[PDB]
């Protein structure tokens, strides 16, 4: 199956507040109208400079995730998880077991098998999302809550993607997996790349719009003039080569 | 045995701060952002968290203290030329300057 | 306008590094030695 | 004008890298045997 991410995958570059200027960046983004690689309620994907990672359910069915280098034996390895409440990360290098999805009432246990040098712990109608990037040895992660209505498409709209955490490890991850809680008796993915935007500021908050200014010819005049309004007249955008 | 690695570094000694001061010119230095100027209290807010405010021209103008977590303003140190205003040295020598 | 933009693109000019280790000189001035630093701070000294 | 004094401002203390149990522990080990225990993102008060 496949989407389009009309308008989706939108973070913070930097921590810096901007009142109301429209400032352009530079970095990994996930590019305007591109498929999403949906599936439904699953198979290894490949990380290649960090992914977008979203949810559409009505019930806490998707967990977490386990990312790795090769996937196979003894080798640095991320593994978030979560059960009914206090969502524990665990990331160390380990002989992590299989793929645990998990089986539903609260009787779930069923994760791991094995246990090893571990260096790091950590104990703590809806639509999530989020963006992991590996840079540095720094594993970042955005994340952001939208309450909606139907849940068989992806909805349309904006929403910035507030940091939520930021890891130290050292490790370069190349593929990842994701968890379920299937009974016992739908989510999205996209790629970024390097790109450019405009967002906005407006000096009572956050990031209201953005534009891509690769996409298509207003997005490049656009994004020469650094505003969102376009007067009549002829504008010299870059060269052809 | 400490040790060097790729990795980021983690495990690192402590800073000691020290009281802040506000209405002065004083070399403030917070989590790596230094210069100068006169710290005052501001009158917004940024978010749940952010760290320090920019504005047009990049330049570092508003920053919350880590901790109280209360945002601050930076205004230049005060600057300016001096001139002198004289009738001519043969009128008189009475200067007033400006 | 021009007047601004013009004012406005001499401070921006400010944090460009014109090939030197970084734009800031309380940096690298704190990071280095100051016989090799002179190197730096006079290539950034000859961009601004 | 100038600066009057220079101040530096940084974040609590969090989790002080706990050697009570390295240094003040109640049973060391042999010298043949020798313990390896490594300690991890925390700050370490070396001046104590
Ligand atoms: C997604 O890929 C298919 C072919 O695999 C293509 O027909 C479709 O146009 C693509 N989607 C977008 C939004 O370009
Ligand atoms: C904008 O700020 C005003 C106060 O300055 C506040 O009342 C209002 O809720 C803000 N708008 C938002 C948060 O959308
Ligand atoms: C300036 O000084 C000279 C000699 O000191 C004098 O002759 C002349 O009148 C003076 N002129 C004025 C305007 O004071």
């Amino acid at each position: 199956a496949y989407t389009n991410s009309f308008t989706r995958g939108v973070y913070y570059p930097d921590k810096v507040f901007r009142s109301s200027v429209l400032h352009s960046t530079q970095d990994l983004f996930l590019p305007f109208f591109s498929n999403v690689t949906w599936f439904h309620a699953n198979p290894v994907l490949p990380f290649n400079d960090g992914v977008y990672f979203a949810s559409t359910e009505k019930s806490n069915i998707i967990r977490g995730w386990i990312f790795g280098t090769t996937l196979d034996s003894k080798t640095q390895s991320l593994l978030i998880v979560n059960n009914a409440t206090n969502v524990v990360i665990k990331v160390c290098e380990f002989q992590f077991c299989n793929d645990p999805f998990l089986g539903v009432m609260e009787s779930e246990f069923r994760v791991y098998s094995s246990a090893n040098n571990c260096t790091f712990e950590y104990v703590s109608k809806n639509l999530r999302e989020f963006v992991f990037k590996n840079i540095d040895g720094y594993f970042k992660i955005y994340s952001k809550h939208t309450p909606i209505n139907l849940v068989r498409d992806l909805p349309q709209g904006f929403s910035a993607l507030e940091p939520l955490v930021d890891l130290p490890i050292g490790i370069n991850i190349t593929r990842f997996q994701t968890l379920l809680a299937l009974h016992r008796s739908a989510y999205y993915v996209g790629y970024l790349q390097p790109r450019t935007f405009l967002l906005k500021y407006n000096e009572n908050g956050t990031i209201t719009d953005a534009v891509d200014c690769a996409l298509d010819p207003l997005s490049e005049t656009k994004c020469t003039l650094k505003s969102f309004t376009v007067e009549k007249g002829i504008y010299q955008t870059s060269n052809f080569r | 045995s400490f040790e060097l690695l790729h990795a980021p570094a983690t495990v690192c000694g402590p800073k000691k701060s020290t009281n802040l001061v506000k209405n002065k010119c004083v070399n403030f230095n917070f989590n790596g952002l230094t210069g100068t100027g006169v710290l005052t209290e501001s009158n917004k807010k940024f978010l749940p968290f952010q760290q320090f405010g920019r504005d047009i021209a990049d330049t570092t103008d508003a920053v919350r203290d880590p901790q109280t977590l209360e945002i601050l303003d930076i205004t230049p140190c005060s600057f300016g030329g001096v001139s002198v205003i004289t009738p001519g040295t043969n009128t008189s020598n009475q200067v007033a300057v400006l | 306008n021009q007047n601004a933009q013009a004012l406005n693109t001499l401070v921006k000019q400010l944090s460009s590094n014109f090939g030197a280790i970084s734009s800031v000189l309380n940096d690298i001035l704190s990071r280095l030695d100051p016989p090799e630093a002179e190197v730096q701070i006079d290539r950034l000294i000859t961009g601004r | 004008v100038q600066p009057t004094e220079s101040i530096v401002r940084f974040p609590n203390i969090t989790n002080l890298c706990p050697f009570g149990e390295v240094f003040n522990a109640t049973r060391f080990a042999s010298v043949y045997a020798w313990n390896r225990k490594r300690i991890s993102n925390c700050v370490a008060d070396y001046s104590v």
